[PDB]
DNA sequence: AGCACAATTTAACACTTTTGTCAAGCGGCC
DNA sequence: GGCCGCTTGACAAAAGTGTTAAATTGTGCTATACT
C-alpha cells in the first residue's frame, strides 16, 4: 500500500478528489519546480540504493506525503485558472 | 528389465493401426488394379457415375492409369510443389457416322496421391485430413421434440448429395411432404407415384382428405411446380445424382430391414420407392405393435464414418461436374476448327477445384508433426464438423445432446478438449477393420480361438468384458455381462459352450483410444484431468533424450514402427553398418544404403533425428530409433525423481519445482527451427537484387558473416542482424530538405536503394543448417510470376531449459517451473541424490483427484531393484502388489547403508514417533521395520539442503514421469512501444521488424472505468493506438521534457464519421453552445 | 469470365441497340440469327472492357486466353503443367519468357 | 476469334541549350 | 613580397521543346449459321 494511505481518505471527502490533489500538485512540484516542495528539512522524501540517497524521479509520491504535512490546500478556489502561471512565474 | 503385468494377451492390436488410410486409396484408388474388375468406390465410381455427357456428338468414359509422379519425396518438401501424381483416362467422342474417336488415355491432369507413412504433402507443409461423420442414410423418423407428434426425417445419401426427405404430421394437412424446402400435402405428390386412390388406400393404409389433388397424373406435376419455388420434379430420387443409395451399404441395406423388402438405391425413380413403405411402417408405427421408435440417439451403428476413400470421391465427382458442363459449351459451338477429345476437356476445372480441397477446407489441418503419436492421432481423430451441417462451433440449433457420451465403447471418452467437444475424438485400437468403407465394426472373441466381427450394433446373447478368466471357462459364477445399457449382474449360460454369442472384449484397450491406453496406470483419475495428460502427448516436443517412462504398456512397441519414426529391417540381417548419417546395408537381399533423414524438419519447429544403435552385424527387429523414442520404446517426455512437498511457495496452485542437476547434464532439452523465405520483387520501377553491399550499412558485421548476399553456413547469429539483404531501386522516400545536409556533411554521398533487408525476428539465438537459392531460369520451380531469387534459409537454435513451460505428466497433473534452485538447496536424500524436481499438491490431487503417486511408489522401487515395470491399463499393477516390491527395493536400499557402516539416524528417528502417534507406521520393533513399512507406502525420512533440519513428516519421493509441452516462454513473450504500426487500421500492427500486438479486450475497459481512472482509460486511447497524429505528442514529449500529454483526439472515430459518413447519417461534433456546431476534422 | 448473368444482360441485348440499326435490308437473308452475334461480340468486347482487373483491352484478354488455351494445350500433352519459357515456343516471335510472365503478371480476375 | 484502317491518340525519348559547379586568375590586404 | 580572398572563365551535367513511334476505340465490320 502506500506510507499512510488510509489517512489520506479521512482528508478528502471522496476518494476520487484525492486522486486528483496527488496529480494536480505533482504537476507543480518536481515539473513546474522541484524547489516547491514544503517537505525539504529531514522529511523529504529520498531512496537509498547501491549509490546512495537521492531523491526520488517520480512526485507522484511526494504528493501523498505533501499532501500529509496539513499544509496545502484543495477544493473550489480562484477561478482564474490563468493565475497559476503568475504564482508560478514568481519561481521562475 | 522386464517385469510384465499383462494376463492372457491373445489376439494383437488390430495393425498397422493406420488401416483408415490404407484402405482409402486401396478400397477407392483402384490405380494400382487391372481395369478388368474393380466394381466402383473411388474413380472409377463417380467416374462412371457421370452419365454418357449428352449435347450424336457423345463422349463416352473408359479405363484410367495413375502412377509414376513428376516430383518424388523430399522434391516437395523442399521446393513446396505437391506429390500430385498425374491421372488420366481413355476417352473418344462419337456420333452418327463413323465417329470412333479414340485420343491416347486423354492426358487429363494431376492428383495428389498417399504415401506409406498414412499422410499427404501439401504445399510442402505435408497435411492431412480427418473423416467426417453423419446419420446414414434411411428412415429413422426422430420423435417430435416441441409436441407429441412422430414425424419423418429421410436422411439423404451425402449431406452435399441430396434434397432431404421428411414426412411431418401436424393439423393443417396432416402428414405434409417435405424435401429439401417445400410445403404440400402428400398425397398431391403421391398421385404422381401413380398411386392415388383404390391402390393407396385399403391397399397399404386425414390420408386422401383432398381428394381433388389425386385424380389426374399430369395436374399433380403441375400443382406441385407452382406450391414450389417463385410463381425440380427432374430430380428427388430421379436420375442419378440427386437421390442415389448407391456403393451397396448403408443407405440401400437399410429399409430392408427397417421398412420391407425390396429396394433400387433411390426413391421415387414417377414409380415410388420410399414414399409408400415409409408411410407403410408409419401408420403402423403409431399405436403399433412393430415400435422400433429408436431415434438417431448418436447410435455409432447408424453413424457413418465415410473416409478419405469417399471422401475424395465426392469432392472429385463435383469437380468433374464442371467438366461435363464444358464439354456441352464446346459441343454447341464450333464443329470442325477443334473438337477432339482432349480439347473439349482442360487440367483446370477438375483441378484447382480438387486441389484447393487439400490446401484449404479445414479437415486438411496442418499434419501436427509434433512427434510420432501426434501424426497418429489425424487418422483416427474423425470429426463431425466439414461441409456437412453438423459443424458450427460453441452453438448450432441443437448439439447439447449430439456432443455428448454415447453407448458405444468403440469410441474413447477422453480425446476431445473444450471449443469442439464431442466434434473431436479418436478410434479405438481394436476398431476399424474388414469392410469398415461402411459403418464401424469392433471385435468380440467367444472364448475360444477366434474373433467375430459382427459390426457395433451387436447384440446377441448379450456380451462380457474381460474380467476374470479360467481356461474359457471361468468359474466366477458371475460373468459379468453388459447388454445394451446398463449390465445386469450377470449371465453365465452355465455351459461348455464358445461364450455369450460374442461375451469377450479381448483386450481391456478395445475400450479407451490407443493414444489413452498408453498412459500407465489409466484407472485412478477422472475423464477431464486424463483428458488434458492426453492431448499432452500430442506436443510433447520431442527430445534427444528420452529416457523412455518407467512404466509403459505393451502398445508403444508399435508407435515406434507404425508411426514410421524410426526405420526397418527387411530380410535377413548382417549390417556391417557404417554409421553416421547414413545406415549400411543388409546381406539379405542386395546392397541398399539407408539415408537418415538428417534431422528432416518439423512444422511444429521441433526437427526430429534419428540416432543408429548396430555395428559389424546383428538382426533382431529396430534398426536405429527415431524423434523421441529408445529402443523400440515410445518416449515422449523424461522421467526424473521426484517429490510431493510445499517449498517456501514455489509451487502454489498447481506450480512445478526445478533444481539445477537436470540443466548441469540438459536433461530437459529440445531443437527449433524456422524456415525464413526473402523474394526479390520486380515493381518494374526498380528491380530487387541480393548483394553484400547494401547502402548506409556499410560495416562489419556484414562482410563478416554476409558476403555474396546470403549468410554463410554455419554461421552462429542473433536477433537484430542481416539474412538475406535484398537491394531495391524502390525509390518511395526522395531526399529529405535539412536531411541533404547530414548526408554531404560526411564522408558518404546520398542513395539510391536504401538498406531494407530481412532483419532477424524477435527472437532467434542458434545457426544456420544451410540455405537454398531458388531464382528464375529455372522450369523446375512453381514460383509466383514476376518473382526472382526466393531465397530460403534454416535456422536452428538449442531450446536447453529457462524458468516456466508446462510438464504435465500422463495424468493431468500440470504446472509451471517457478525457480531453479542450483543443487545447494532441495530436499538432500539420507544417501545423496538431491531431489531433482519437486511436486507439491494443490490443484489436481484434492480436487480433480487422479493417479500420478501410484508411480512415484513404484518409481524409486524400479530405481534400487533395477526394473522399469509394465503396467496395462485395467490389469495388473495393484496396491498389494507394490508391497512385495517394496520389500526387495527396502532390503536392497538399507542394505547398503546397514552395510556401509551405519544404521538409523537420529533425524531419522524423530520422524518415527510422527508415525508413531499419527496411526502411520505400528508401534513395536525397532526402528528398522517403522522405516520399512514407511517405504512399502511412503518415502525414507528425506532431509532439507536449505535450512539444516530434516522435514518433520513422513515425506514421499520416487521417480515417475515429468514431460514438458510445446508452449514455453520464450516464442509466448513480446514488447514494444511505439515502434509498432498498421496504417489504414490505425493501431499497432505489423512491421518488417517487429511484429509486436497487443490487444484490450472489451470486458477489460468496463473494469478500467470501474476505478477512479478517467485518464489511464482514456489514455488508452488518447495518445497510443487511436491519435496517429497525437502518437506522437506523448513519445516526442518524454524524449524531451516532462510536461502533460494531449487532450486526446481519436483516430478511429475520424474514420468512424467517415464510413458512417458514407450515407446521409452527418456525424456533428455539437458544441455545448448548440448554435455553432462545432467540427473538428478539417486538417486542424 | 466476368460479370455475372444479370450483368451481360446489359452490354448484351446493348448490343442490339446498333445492331438492329445497321441492318442491311437488302440482300434476301432476312434478319433473324444475326444480332445473335452483335450480342456476344460486345460481350467479349465487354468481359474485356469490364471485368475484376484495372484495363485489359483486346490485346490482352485475346492473349491471356490464348496463353491460357495453350497451357491448356501443352498441358494435355505433357503430362505436367508447363513453366512460362517453355510456353515460348508455344507462341512465336517476341514472346520469350519475360513479357510471357508480365501478362499472368497483371491480371485476369484475381 | 478477331485484323484493319484509320484515325487518332498516348507515351516517351532525345536534342541543343542552359545552368551549375569547379578551378584558375587577379586584386587587395597584411 | 607573400598570402588570402574574391571574381571570372571554362567545363561538365542535366532540363524545355521537338520529334517520332507505339497503342486503343470505334466502328467497321468482319462472318457464319439458323429461322
Amino acid at each position: 500500500a502506500e506510507p499512510g494511505i488510509d489517512k489520506l481518505f479521512g482528508m478528502v471527502d471522496s476518494k476520487y478528489r484525492l486522486t486528483v490533489v496527488v496529480a494536480k500538485r505533482a504537476q507543480q512540484l518536481l515539473r513546474h519546480r522541484f524547489k516547491n516542495t514544503v517537505l525539504e528539512p529531514e522529511e523529504r522524501p529520498k531512496m537509498r540504493t547501491l549509490e546512495g540517497l537521492y531523491d526520488d524521479p517520480n512526485a507522484v509520491t511526494w504528493a501523498m506525503k505533501e499532501l500529509l504535512t496539513g499544509r496545502l490546500f484543495f477544493g473550489e478556489n480562484l477561478v482564474p485558472e490563468d493565475r497559476l502561471q503568475k504564482e508560478m512565474e514568481r519561481l521562475y | 528389465e522386464i517385469k510384465r503385468f499383462g494376463r492372457i494377451r491373445e489376439v494383437i492390436p488390430l495393425p498397422p493401426l493406420t488401416e483408415i488410410q490404407v484402405e482409402s486409396y486401396k478400397k477407392a484408388l483402384q490405380a494400382d488394379v487391372p481395369p478388368e474388375k474393380r466394381e466402383n468406390v473411388g474413380i472409377q465410381a463417380a467416374f462412371k457415375e457421370t452419365f454418357p455427357i449428352e449435347e450424336g456428338l457423345v463422349l463416352d468414359f473408359l479405363e484410367y492409369r495413375i502412377g509414376d509422379p513428376p516430383f518424388s519425396q523430399d522434391e516437395c518438401r523442399e521446393k513446396d510443389l505437391t506429390y500430385q501424381a498425374p491421372l488420366y483416362a481413355r476417352l473418344q467422342l462419337i456420333h452418327k457416322d463413323t465417329g470412333l474417336i479414340k485420343e491416347d488415355e486423354v492426358f487429363l491432369g494431376h492428383l495428389p496421391l498417399m504415401t506409406e507413412d498414412g499422410s499427404f504433402i501439401i504445399n510442402g507443409a505435408d497435411r492431412v485430413i480427418v473423416s467426417q461423420i453423419h446419420r446414414s442414410p434411411g428412415v429413422y423418423f426422430t420423435p417430435d421434440p416441441a409436441r407429441p407428434g412422430r414425424y419423418i426425417a429421410s436422411i439423404i445419401p451425402l449431406p452435399k448429395r441430396g434434397p432431404w426427405i421428411d414426412l411431418e404430421v401436424e393439423a393443417s394437412g396432416v402428414v405434409t411432404m417435405k424435401v429439401n424446402k417445400r410445403k404440400f400435402p402428400l398425397v398431391l405428390l403421391l398421385r404422381v407415384l401413380g398411386y392415388d386412390q383404390e391402390t393407396l388406400v385399403r391397399e397399404l393404409s386425414g390420408l386422401l382428405d383432398e381428394a381433388v389433388l389425386a385424380m389426374r397424373p399430369e395436374e399433380a406435376m403441375v400443382r406441385l411446380f407452382t406450391l414450389l419455388r417463385p410463381g425440380l420434379a427432374y430430380l428427388f430420387g430421379l436420375l442419378a445424382d440427386p437421390k442415389r443409395y448407391d456403393l451397396g451399404e448403408a443407405g440401400r441395406y437399410k429399409a430392408e430391414e427397417k421398412l420391407g423388402v425390396g429396394l433400387s438405391g433411390r426413391t421415387l425413380v414417377f414409380k415410388d420407392e420410399v414414399f409408400l413403405p415409409t408411410l407403410r411402417y408409419l401408420f403402423a408405427l403409431t399405436a403399433g405393435v412393430p415400435g422400433h421408435e429408436v431415434d438417431d440417439i448418436d447410435h455409432l451403428g447408424n453413424r457413418r464414418i465415410r473416409t478419405v476413400g469417399e471422401l475424395m470421391a465426392d469432392q472429385f465427382r463435383v469437380g468433374l461436374a464442371r467438366l461435363a458442363r464444358g464439354v456441352r459449351e464446346r459441343m454447341v459451338m464450333g464443329s470442325p476448327d477443334t473438337l477432339t477429345p482432349a480439347k473439349l476437356v482442360n487440367s483446370r476445372p477438375l483441378e484447382a477445384a480438387l486441389r484447393e480441397f487439400f490446401s484449404r477446407s479445414q479437415l486438411s489441418q496442418f499434419k501436427d508433426e509434433t512427434n510420432p503419436l501426434s501424426s497418429l492421432r489425424h487418422k483416427r481423430r474423425i470429426s463431425a464438423l466439414g461441409p456437412g451441417g453438423l459443424t458450427r462451433e460453441r452453438a448450432g440449433f441443437d448439439v447439447r445432446d449430439v456432443h455428448r457420451t454415447h453407448y458405444g465403447r468403440i469410441c474413447p471418452v477422453e480425446t476431445p478438449e473444450g471449443a469442439n467437444i464431442g466434434l473431436i475424438t479418436s478410434l479405438a485400437a481394436y476398431a476399424r477393420v474388414d469392410a469398415l468403407g461402411f459403418i464401424r465394426t469392433p471385435y468380440r472373441r467367444v472364448k475360444n480361438g477366434v474373433v467375430t466381427e459382427e459390426v457395433v450394433y451387436m447384440t446377441a446373447s448379450e456380451e462380457d468384458r474381460y474380467t476374470i478368466a479360467q481356461a474359457n471357462t471361468p468359474l466366477e459364477g458371475d460373468r459379468i455381462a453388459t447388454d445394451r445399457v446398463v449390465a445386469r449382474r450377470r449371465g453365465e449360460p452355465v455351459i461348455v459352450a464358445p461364450e455369450e454369442v460374442e461375451f469377450m472384449d479381448v483386450s481391456p484397450k478395445q475400450v479407451f483410444s490407443l493414444n489413452t491406453n498408453l498412459i500407465p496406470f489409466l484407472e485412478h483419475d477422472d475423464a477431464n484431468r486424463a483428458l488434458m495428460g492426453s492431448n499432452m502427448q500430442t506436443q510433447a516436443v520431442p527430445l534427444i533424450r528420452a529416457q523412455a517412462p518407467v512404466v509403459m504398456t505393451g502398445l508403444e512397441e508399435r508407435v515406434v514402427r507404425d508411426s514410421l519414426a524410426a526405420l526397418y529391417a527387411e530380410e535377413d540381417g548382417e549390417v556391417v553398418k557404417v554409421d553416421g548419417t547414413r545406415i549400411a546395408v543388409r546381406y539379405e537381399d542386395g546392397r541398399l544404403v539407408h539415408p537418415l533423414r538428417r534431422y528432416a524438419r518439423s512444422n511444429q519447429g521441433t526437427a526430429f533425428d534419428q540416432r543408429p544403435r548396430v555395428r559389424v552385424g546383428q538382426r533382431v527387429d529396430l534398426l536405429a530409433d527415431g524423434p523421441a523414442s529408445e529402443e523400440g520404446f515410445l518416449a515422449l517426455g523424461q522421467n526424473v525423481l521426484v517429490a510431493i512437498m510445499p517449498f517456501d511457495g514455489y509451487n502454489f496452485e498447481d506450480a512445478i519445482v526445478i533444481s539445477e542437476e537436470l540443466l548441469k547434464r540438459d536433461f530437459y532439452t529440445s531443437i527449433h527451427i524456422e524456415r525464413y523465405e526473402i523474394e526479390a520483387r520486380d515493381t518494374k520501377l526498380g528491380p530487387e537484387r541480393i548483394t553484400r553491399d547494401i547502402p548506409h550499412l556499410s560495416e562489419a558485421a556484414l562482410r563478416d558473416l554476409d558476403e555474396e548476399g546470403i549468410v554463410r553456413i554455419g554461421a552462429e547469429v542473433k536477433p537484430g542482424d542481416i539474412l538475406v539483404g535484398r537491394t531495391s531501386f524502390k525509390g518511395e522516400q526522395e531526399p529529405s530538405p535539412e536531411e541533404r545536409l547530414l548526408r554531404s556533411i560526411f564522408g558518404e554521398k546520398a542513395r539510391d536503394v536504401k538498406d531494407t533487408s530481412l532483419r532477424v525476428p524477435p527472437g532467434e539465438g542458434g545457426i544456420v543448417v544451410g540455405r537454398l537459392r531458388l531464382r528464375r531460369g529455372d522450369p523446375g520451380v512453381e514460383l509466383k510470376p514476376g518473382v526472382r531469387e526466393v531465397v530460403r534459409v534454416f535456422v536452428a537454435q538449442k531450446r536447453k531449459l529457462q524458468v516456466g513451460d508446462k510438464l504435465a505428466n500422463r495424468h493431468g497433473n500440470k504446472g509451471v517451473v517457478a525457480k531453479i534452485l542450483p543443487v545447494e538447496d532441495m530436499p538432500h536424500l539420507p544417501d545423496g541424490t538431491p531431489v531433482d524436481v519437486i511436486l507439491n499438491p494443490l490443484g489436481v490431487p484434492s480436487r480433480m483427484n487422479l493417479g500420478q503417486i501410484l508411480e512415484t511408489h513404484l518409481g524409486l522401487a524400479g530405481y534400487f531393484l533395477g526394473q522399469r515395470y509394465i503396467s496395462p491399463v485395467f490389469d495388473g499393477a495393484t496396491e498389494p502388489e507394490i508391497k512385495e516390491l517394496l520389500a526387495e527395493a527396502f532390503n536392497l536400499y538399507f542394505g547398503k547403508r546397514q552395510g556401509e557402516g551405519f544404521g538409523v539416524d537420529k533425524r531419522e528417528k524423530e520422524v518415527l514417533a510422527r508415525a508413531e502417534k499419527l496411526g502411520l507406521v505400528s508401534p513395536g520393533k525397532s526402528p528398522e521395520e517403522q522405516l520399512k513399512e514407511l517405504f512399502d507406502l511412503g518415502k525414507v525420512v528425506l532431509y532439507d539442503g536449505r535450512t539444516g533440519e530434516p522435514f518433520e513428516g513422513p515425506i514421499v519421493v520416487g521417480q515417475m514421469f515429468i514431460m514438458k509441452l510445446y508452449h514455453m516462454v520464450e516464442d509466448k513473450m513480446h514488447a514494444r512501444s511505439t515502434g509498432p504500426y498498421s496504417l489504414i487500421t490505425q493501431q499497432p500492427l505489423g512491421g518488417k521488424a517487429q511484429f509486436g500486438g497487443q490487444r484490450f479486450g472489451e470486458m477489460e475497459v468496463w473494469a478500467l472505468e470501474a476505478y477512479g481512472a478517467a485518464h489511464t482509460l482514456q489514455e488508452m486511447l488518447t495518445i497510443k493506438s487511436d491519435d496517429i497524429e497525437g502518437r506522437n505528442a506523448a513519445y516526442q514529449a518524454i524524449i524531451k521534457g516532462e510536461d502533460v500529454p494531449e487532450p486526446s483526439v481519436p483516430e478511429s472515430f475520424r474514420v468512424l464519421v467517415k464510413e458512417l459518413q458514407a450515407l446521409a447519417l452527418d456525424v456533428q461534433t455539437l458544441d455545448e453552445k448548440d448554435n455553432p456546431v462545432d467540427i473538428f476534422e478539417g486538417l486542424a | 469470365r466476368g460479370l455475372s448473368f444479370l450483368d451481360l444482360i446489359q452490354e448484351g441485348n446493348q448490343g442490339l441497340i446498333r445492331a438492329v440499326e445497321k441492318f442491311e435490308y437488302k440482300r434476301r437473308f432476312k434478319f433473324s440469327t444475326y444480332a445473335t452475334w452483335w450480342i456476344r461480340q460486345a460481350i467479349n468486347r465487354a468481359i474485356a472492357d469490364q471485368a475484376r482487373t484495372i484495363r485489359i483491352p483486346v490485346h490482352m484478354v485475346e492473349t491471356i486466353n490464348k496463353l491460357s488455351r495453350t497451357a491448356r494445350q501443352l498441358q494435355q500433352e505433357l503430362g505436367r503443367e508447363p513453366s512460362y519459357e517453355e510456353i515460348a515456343e508455344a507462341m512465336g516471335p517476341g514472346w520469350d519468357a519475360k513479357r510471357v510472365e508480365e501478362t499472368l503478371k497483371i491480371a485476369q480476375e484475381p
